[PDB]
């Protein structure tokens, strides 16, 4: 249509290399070989057929000639990284489409999300404990080793088991609930009395 | 082709293909006057006249935005009747519906008219779009006829008339020019004309098994860097 | 000016209840949960509709025309349909 | 390439490109209004200013 | 089932079935010849006999 060529170029990226323009450098498929596919031996036969047609089945010409790498695969890891940064969710969606055709149950998906978010939650608390140790270090207590899994004669606290039993009895300390005492607002009585004395 | 092989596909607990009175535990039971003290029921005998008034409302409120287009009004009437004739012709026994089929359809049509009174019903917005696309094409033909030019439709009609003369002038053994032969003459011209236009690819796969999209560019790599704009 | 506007205060809410700051968290979560659930129910009526309108017809029953099919046939025909109709009419009804 | 150069300009201040990993580093001017609204708190002064020296009896001061 | 029952008899002494993990546990009789050939070493006696009490100055004895 009218705006097709403009929009298609604007939506997706094309390949800018002309690696295959050079005839003799074109690969026969022996650079990146599939090893475990069930038609593996049919792939090798097609590679052998490609090598035989290039030399008219006089493979001594191939032995004397120069062998080239697959120039078309150059900088392929960088190109995928740039597409992942350009559109991370679009790259993840299409790369996992075939895998997401088989959808596990609601239970399995919930276990994946639960254990993953639970692991990140423990990591966040582990980071906050490292700030506690840094404040302890600056306060004048040198620290041998690290962590809170005390080898010696001390009590440990392992962290809330991510099961509903402990999640009903316990909850983490919310820092936003530690407040200045409201008696601070009674100092404003000094201001109201001063304003009346000064005739304000 | 393919047919459903399960012979019990249309079996329900209430019978074969029963989508009017599905079987549930709280089934309807009769009431006896001498033993009934009071009752709370919403059923009434007003659905018939409500069905008549709803048709008049939907017809008249949609004709407000037809700009006097007589052909569009008559076309809309045929479409409006097809919506009201659903319970009269459906396979579903609309007279045996659970708690009164008449009341159910009348309340269902009232929800449609509420959208119609606001000029927001999707059937209305679809009608304006379809009619605008149709009148734009009719105006293109009118401008070409006033200019003495021949329309694209007349060129095919004239081209198809001379094809029948050529075929019936060579087919002298038989003289029965069937509608089957008349059709494949036009379709042979239609395919050639459709392939001549620069249309977006409609079929998934072209002559080869490959897709006909802009994404279907594989190796070998033979395109250079994209070039910039010219001054 | 009235004291009813005092409810807009969140600086000193810790002096009265300090409950608003925690309840709205649940309300935002509850809105998110219903968004995922209700959007699934309403949007997922299309696979049934798309299938039934294309596979539910049978040759031993009459398929009746809907509203959209009346408008598309009468007011949305293409050029080839117009030609084929007049081509049939001119040849068989007029020219025999 | 352009975005890589622009990210280089930002990362001189941000430091760590990964989220939830670190903090940016900005050297600011020293004036009398630094920490003006927390001068009342004593523990903020000790945490910012003092680096205490651990003794042989390795403990936080009593 | 028979080998599992026989493994149960051994694991009452071996304890950990995995290799390079722990040691078996055997209670032996106390006689005058226990550790008879290492009585000369002093550090062996301190490691076996004494469970020292850590003090506030948490260090090994000088
Ligand atoms: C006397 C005064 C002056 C003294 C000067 C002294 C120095 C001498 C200067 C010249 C030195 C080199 C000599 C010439 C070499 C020419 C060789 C050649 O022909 O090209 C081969 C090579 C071929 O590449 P290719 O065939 O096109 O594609 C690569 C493959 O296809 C593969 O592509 P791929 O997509 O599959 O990706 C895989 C790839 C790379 O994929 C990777 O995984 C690497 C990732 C690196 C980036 C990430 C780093 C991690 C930290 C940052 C994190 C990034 C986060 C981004 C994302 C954000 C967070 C999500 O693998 C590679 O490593 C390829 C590198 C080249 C192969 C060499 C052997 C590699 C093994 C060693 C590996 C360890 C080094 C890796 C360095 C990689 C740099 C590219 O091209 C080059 O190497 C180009 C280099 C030439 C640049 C010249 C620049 C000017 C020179 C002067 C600079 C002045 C510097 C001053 C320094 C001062 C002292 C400190
Ligand atoms: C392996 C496991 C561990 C992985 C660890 C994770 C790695 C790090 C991830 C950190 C995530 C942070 C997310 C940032 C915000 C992204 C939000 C967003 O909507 O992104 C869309 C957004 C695209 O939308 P757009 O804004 O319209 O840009 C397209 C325009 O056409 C742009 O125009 P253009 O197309 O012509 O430009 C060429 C294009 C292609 O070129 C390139 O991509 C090459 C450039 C690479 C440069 C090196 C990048 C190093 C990292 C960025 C710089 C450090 C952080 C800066 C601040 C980031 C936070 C905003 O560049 C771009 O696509 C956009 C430029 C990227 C940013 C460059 C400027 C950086 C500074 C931004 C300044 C604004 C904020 C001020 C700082 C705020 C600090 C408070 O993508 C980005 O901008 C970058 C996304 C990077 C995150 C994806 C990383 C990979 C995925 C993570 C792993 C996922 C694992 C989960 C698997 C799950 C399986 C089920
Ligand atoms: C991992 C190996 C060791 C690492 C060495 C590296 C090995 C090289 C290979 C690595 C490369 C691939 C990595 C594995 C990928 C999976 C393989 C694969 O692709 O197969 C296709 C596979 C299709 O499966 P299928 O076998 O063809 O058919 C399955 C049928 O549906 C139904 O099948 P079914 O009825 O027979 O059974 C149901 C269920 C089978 O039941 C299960 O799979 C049980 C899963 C229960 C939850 C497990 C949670 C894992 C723990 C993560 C928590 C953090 C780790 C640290 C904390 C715990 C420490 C242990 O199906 C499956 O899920 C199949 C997956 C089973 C194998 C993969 C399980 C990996 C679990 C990790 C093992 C332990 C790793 C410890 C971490 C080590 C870190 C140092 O793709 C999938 O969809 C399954 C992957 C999981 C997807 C679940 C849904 C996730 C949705 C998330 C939505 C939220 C994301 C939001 C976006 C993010 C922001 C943008
Ligand atoms: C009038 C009749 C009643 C009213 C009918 C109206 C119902 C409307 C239904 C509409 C469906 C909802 C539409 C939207 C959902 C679409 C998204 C979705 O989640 O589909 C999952 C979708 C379908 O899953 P599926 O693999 O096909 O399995 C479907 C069924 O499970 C079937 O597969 P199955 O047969 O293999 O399952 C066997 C089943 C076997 O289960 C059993 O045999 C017995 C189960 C007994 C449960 C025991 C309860 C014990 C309670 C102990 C509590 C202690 C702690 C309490 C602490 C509280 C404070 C003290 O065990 C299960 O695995 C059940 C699955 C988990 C059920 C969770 C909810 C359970 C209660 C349901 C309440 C409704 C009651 C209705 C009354 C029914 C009375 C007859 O799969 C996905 O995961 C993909 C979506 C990704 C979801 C991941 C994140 C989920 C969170 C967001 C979800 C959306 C927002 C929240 C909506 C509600 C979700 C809980």
């Amino acid at each position: 249509s009218l705006h097709e060529k403009m929009q298609t170029d604007y939506l997706w990226v094309k390949d800018h290399s002309q690696a295959d323009s050079w005839a003799k450098a074109r690969t026969h498929g022996y650079n990146y070989i599939a090893h475990t596919v069930p038609n593996k031996k049919e792939r090798y036969e097609m590679i052998w057929r490609s090598m035989g047609k290039s030399t008219d089945w006089e493979l001594e010409k191939f032995r004397l000639g120069k062998k080239f790498p697959d120039r078309g695969n150059k900088r392929r890891w960088f190109k995928n990284l740039f597409r992942l940064i350009k559109n991370p969710m679009g790259y993840i969606f299409w790369k996992t489409y075939k895998a997401r055709l088989a959808k596990p149950s609601l239970i399995v998906t919930s276990m994946f999300i639960g254990f993953t978010l639970g692991f990140i939650k423990l990591k966040a608390q582990s980071i906050a404990y490292s700030k506690k140790q840094y404040a302890t270090l600056r306060a004048g207590k040198n620290i041998e080793g690290s962590g809170q899994v005390h080898f010696g004669y001390h009590d440990q606290k392992w962290g809330m088991p991510a099961i509903p039993m402990f999640q009903l009895m316990y909850y983490e300390l919310p820092g936003n609930s530690i407040v200045v005492n409201p008696c601070r607002n009674q100092n404003y009585r000094l201001y109201f009395e001063m304003r009346k004395k000064l005739g304000i | 082709g393919y047919k459903i092989r399960n012979k019990s596909i249309f079996w329900t607990r209430a019978g074969w293909k029963n989508n009017w009175h599905p079987k549930n535990f709280n089934a309807p039971r009769p009431s006896y006057g001498e033993f009934t003290m009071g009752i709370r029921c919403r059923n009434d005998h007003h659905s018939f006249l409500r069905y008549v008034q709803t048709y008049r409302n939907m017809s008249r409120h949609c004709k407000q935005y037809f700009l006097g287009d007589k052909q569009l009004e008559e076309t809309f009437i045929l479409g409006l009747r097809s919506l009201f004739l659903v319970p009269y012709d459906s396979q579903c026994l609309t007279d045996q519906i659970k708690h009164g089929g008449e009341r159910r359809f009348v309340d269902q049509l009232d929800r449609d008219f509420e959208l119609i009174s606001y000029n927001t019903h999707p059937y209305q917005l679809f009608t304006y779009t379809v009619r605008n696309e149709h009148l734009a094409w009719k105006n293109e033909q009118y401008e070409k006829i006033q200019k003495g030019e021949k329309t694209f439709e007349q060129e095919l009609l004239d081209y198809l008339d001379e094809q029948v003369l050529a075929e019936k002038a060579k087919l002298r053994d038989g003289q029965n020019f069937s509608i089957e032969r008349m059709t494949e003459i036009a379709l042979h011209v239609f395919r050639k004309a459709r392939a001549g236009k620069v249309r977006p690819a409609q079929d998934v796969r072209g002559p080869d098994g490959n897709v006909n999209d802009f994404l279907e560019q594989r190796r070998p790599f033979e395109h250079p860097n994209p070039t910039g704009v010219t001054h | 000016i009235l004291d009813y506007l005092f409810l807009l205060d969140l600086n000193d809410d810790l002096t009265r209840k300090a409950v608003f700051e925690q309840v709205i968290i649940f309300i935002f979560i509850y809105c998110t949960m219903n968004f995922l659930a209700w959007s699934t129910v309403v949007e997922l009526i299309w696979p049934t509709h798309f299938f039934n309108r294309r596979h539910s017809s049978s040759q031993e029953f009459i398929r009746f025309r809907t509203y959209t099919e009346v408008l598309l046939k009468i007011s949305a025909y293409n050029d080839f349909f117009y030609v084929l109709n007049n081509y049939y009419y001119n040849q068989k009804l007029i020219l025999k | 390439f352009v975005m890589y150069a622009f990210a280089a300009k930002v990362l001189d201040h941000l430091g760590n490109p990964f989220p939830f990993s670190g903090h940016g580093q900005i050297v600011a001017a020293a004036d009398r209004w630094n920490h003006w609204d927390v001068r009342c708190y004593d523990n903020v002064m000790k945490a910012l200013k003092y680096i205490r020296i651990p003794t042989v009896q390795n403990n936080i001061p009593e």
